[PDB]
């Protein structure tokens, strides 16, 4: 292979791997922030569905 | 937390219906026929306010 081919192929390889490395560091930072704060789509541990609540007038009024 | 607000003992004074339960149960059908409107105003206020302090009148 030519030095041109090896050179520019090395540049493409280095671009792809540097971009994957930056995305891995961002993935770690996103995971840390979403576990700490809990406002992302991840770490959403379930709560009680409020569709289960009965809203009818009950037997006694004070409720 | 906050202080609970209660009505005075003057606001809880009313002429009670001092009869027995058989006197009420004997009269209950005509009582439900005749005393409809204040009773249902009270029970509507009682299920909507959910507070016996807003229902004393």
């Amino acid at each position: 292979d030519a030095p041109e081919k090896n050179y520019e192929r090395t540049m493409a390889i280095l671009q792809i791997e540097s971009e994957k490395a930056e995305l891995r560091l961002k993935e770690l930072e996103v995971r840390r922030l979403m576990r700490a704060k809990g406002d992302g789509p991840w770490f959403q541990y379930p709560t009680i569905d409020k569709a289960l609540i009965d809203h009818s007038p009950k037997a006694t009024p004070d409720n | 937390p906050g202080i609970v607000e209660l009505p005075s003992l003057e606001d809880l004074k009313v002429q009670e219906v001092k009869v027995s339960s058989s006197v009420l149960k004997a009269a209950a059908h005509h009582y439900g026929a005749q005393c409809d409107k204040p009773n249902k105003e009270f029970m509507l206020c009682r299920w909507e306010e959910k507070d016996p302090r807003r229902c004393l009148e």
